[PDB]
RNA sequence: CCAUAGGUUAAUGAGGCGAACCGGGGGAACUGAAACAUCUAAGUACCCCGAGGAAAAGAAAUCAACCGAGAUUCCCCCAG
RNA sequence: UUUUGUAUAAUGGGUCAGCGACUUAUAUUCUGUAGCAAGGUUAACCGAAUAGGGGAGCCGAAGGGAAACCGAGUCUUAACU
RNA sequence: GUUUAUUAAAAACACAGCACUGUGCAAACACGAAAGUGGACGUAUACGGUGUGACGCCUGCCCGGUGCCGGGAGGUUAAU
RNA sequence: UGAACUCGCUGUGAAGAUGCAGUGUACCCGCGGCAAGACGGAAAGACCCCGUAAACCUUUACUAUAGCUUGACACUGAACA
RNA sequence: CUUUAAUGUUUGAUGUUCUAACGUUGACCCGUAAUCCGGGUUGCGGACAGUGUCUGGUGGGUAGUUUGACUGGGGCGGUCUCCUCCUAAAGAGUAACGGAGGAGCACGAAGGUUGGCUAAUCCUGGUCGGACAUCAGGAGGUUAGUGCAAUGGCAUAAGCCAGCUUGACUGCGAGCGUGACGGCGCGAGCAGGUGCGAAAGCAGGUCAUAGUGAUCCGGUGGUUCUGAAUGGAAGGGCCAUC
């Protein structure tokens, strides 16, 4: 369980929210005097996954979980599901 | 975060238990460790457990 | 529970004692289905003990002054 | 009035201070368990009728006068106790 | 009217012979196995109130 | 068609007001919790109906403890 | 009056007279005091009643334990030097 | 033309026109714990809402986000 | 509108003096004028901050709810596919 | 697993028909000199709709409230807990938005014990071979290492390897150190029970200090400790613990 509000994630930091989770590509940040401070998120989609924008506030905070990418190996076919293969733990995987 | 954490139950008739931490992803065997027992008052062989 | 001291035991009514009689000297209550003596000093009477639950030391005590102790 | 922008800092962290040192001082009359010094590292070694605990913590074993010495060959600071 | 005992209080300290209060020790009820045996060995029998925080228990009940 | 609904006349009874008390219908918020949503405030304030000199309850499908007490209301306790 | 600090150019008061602010009930606790004293005291109520009856009750003399239990001991403990 | 009566009369609002959209009439919608009224003793050349504001020339591209509309297969899903 | 027998100056001072210290000038008292001062009068600053103050307004802030909407039961039945 | 029926299926999904519930803000008749309402045939609807209870979705149309603090004004930016050093003025303690770094762990061996060992980096010689692999020798001296920052520390080594093992064990604990307190820290030794060493002895974690949060509530296991008349159980209590 993490948090991070709109001055900690500010690019490759995935996001959890309702879902399906996503990832910020790039951001900038705007202080303006008289009001609350923002910034323009430019989050992108993971699953399906096209685009997604929105602007966050200073509030609030969004569920980082989970970031996990790595290498991975392909060595399998059978009907529909796949497998892959590790080299730095080597463990199976669907 | 990764060193979760086990219980350590007596093989012996009593229901007392020992708890410790052990890291699954490195040595997945469970442990077979020999303490003392504070009810038997004998020196029991515990296992692994949730 | 009520507990009863040595000092409250020769005034109960004659020699005998039971939870009742004990209720109507006032020393320990209405709601009492329990009573002990406990060795609290200075008996003389030969107080008769009856349905009781005499601890250890009255009954060294209560003998000792020439009282009898029954369940 | 103009105000220009103010910076940051990135110091300001300090620990809660651990209280150590020597507690009882020499020629002075302790009892059995009592701690003599506290102290991170071996400052001070353990000598006759003084232990050590697993905190470098040179713990009194019996009744007696603290008492320094500067003995061994590396010129290093023990502490006995002379039982009284 | 008379003072009504709080009972938050009540439920937690209990009178000794001479006036005093004993207590339960609050580090008993999570992740443990973390501490050692020692520190769950002290923590087990009940201890005396301090004289730092005994005239707030004597306020906070008049009765018990 | 029968009969009703409806129409007219008579008989007796009711309408409205009142200082508080009582039963039922409806029912807040400020405040307290050092904020606040549960809760407290409080079934209080108030609105409405109805009855009396008092009103409401009331002669156990009740407690009790394995011994017994015999409807209701009110006061002191039990007990913060 | 409030303040580290006021002749302060900090606040208040045109002056007079009248009124105007630490209380009341019930609990509990401590000191002083009075009565009785290992015992003390009655509450509502009956009452030709601030008299006398009324001991229902409250507090103290025994504590320890979470509790059953045990008892000048007791708890923790298989037992405690 | 109208408006901040009591410091702002305007570039504000209104306006005919235009377009989107809702509504087949016991209409939509509004008021009302409800019955009932408005809409209307009208009924798509009618009515309600929204945006723009005579007129002349015009009003381009984007359906990803959000809202709306349509389809229902598959997945998840309440009381029962 | 505290009381005043109510000067200029430089300096000190809660940090810009008719009252303090030094020094200078000035008989006592009105009327008509002018507004530099008495941090003049009038409004417990409108700005700023503080208060675990209030008020409305906004929204994909939180928990709710009117209304709209779906399904089951109820009023609610009978023949066949 | 699937295509395929025979069956008692469990029953839903709709789709026609019928009328007697219900709708009728259709006409006609009457109460009635009455476009309200009520009764009467009848016509069209029709078990749909509509309403009530339960329930999911939608819901600023509306209501109750929250929207942190330090701060060389508020804001903005930064910090909030813990650890090492300096500021800190030769005990301790000591502030600032003062100078600098780290932590929200790891391990069943990297713990316990017994036995044995002593580095860094240069220099010379040496197959591939080089600034740097391994080997041989010396100078050199702990400038090395210590699971991880920093100070303190260590050769009797806490640094490194191996054999054998689980004392990283239960109930205590005289005593003091440090805190307003909640708490934290050291603890000889006793009792039971093991480990290693022939033996003396050592071990209730790791060289030490960071690796962590109080309560309430809730979950698992054990223990008649209680258990609303009794005998049980539920729920509580204790202990281990999430």
């Amino acid at each position: 369980m993490a948090t991070y509000y709109s001055n900690d994630f500010r690019a490759g930091l995935k996001i959890m929210l309702d879902g399906e989770p996503y990832a910020v590509e790039a951001s900038e940040f705007v202080k303006p005097g008289k009001g609350q401070a923002f910034a323009r998120v430019k989050l992108r989609r993971l699953l399906t996954g096209t685009r997604v924008e929105k602007t966050f506030k200073s509030t609030d905070s969004a569920e980082g979980a989970d970031v996990v990418d790595m290498n991975l190996t392909y060595l399998y076919n059978d009907g529909e599901f796949w497998h892959f293969m590790n080299n730095e733990t080597f463990e199976q995987l669907s | 975060g990764i060193r979760e954490k086990i219980k350590l139950v007596s093989s012996a008739g009593t229901g007392h238990f020992y708890t410790t931490t052990k890291n699954k992803r490195t040595k997945p065997e469970k442990l077979e460790l020999k303490k003392f027992d504070p009810v038997v008052r004998q020196h029991v062989i515990y296992k692994e457990a949730k | 529970t009520a507990e009863i001291r040595l000092s409250d035991l020769a005034k109960v009514e004659g020699g005998v004692v039971d939870l009742n009689t004990l209720k109507a000297a006032n020393i320990i209550g209405i709601q009492i289905e329990f009573a002990k003596v406990i060795l609290a000093g200075e008996v003389t009477t030969p107080v008769t003990v009856r349905g009781l639950r005499v601890t250890k030391g009255a009954r060294a005590a209560i003998e000792a002054a020439g009282g009898k102790i029954e369940e | 009035a103009h105000k220009k922008g103010l910076g940051s800092t990135r110091n300001g962290r300090d620990s809660e201070a651990k209280r150590l040192g020597v507690k009882r001082f020499g020629g002075e009359s302790v009892l059995a368990g009592s701690i003599i010094v506290r102290q991170r590292g071996t400052k001070f070694h353990a000598g006759a009728n003084v232990g050590c605990g697993r905190d470098h913590t040179l713990f009194a074993k019996a009744d007696g006068k603290v008492k320094f010495e500067v003995k061994g060959p590396k010129n290093r600071k023990f502490i006995s106790i002379e039982a009284e | 009217p008379k003072i009504k005992t709080v009972r938050g209080a009540a439920k937690r300290f209990k009178k000794t012979g001479k006036g005093g209060f004993k207590h339960k020790h609050a580090n008993l009820r999570h992740i443990l196995t973390k501490k050692a045996t020692k520190r769950k060995r002290h923590l087990r029998p009940k201890a005396m109130v301090s004289k730092g925080d005994l005239g707030l228990v004597i306020a906070c009940l008049p009765y018990a």
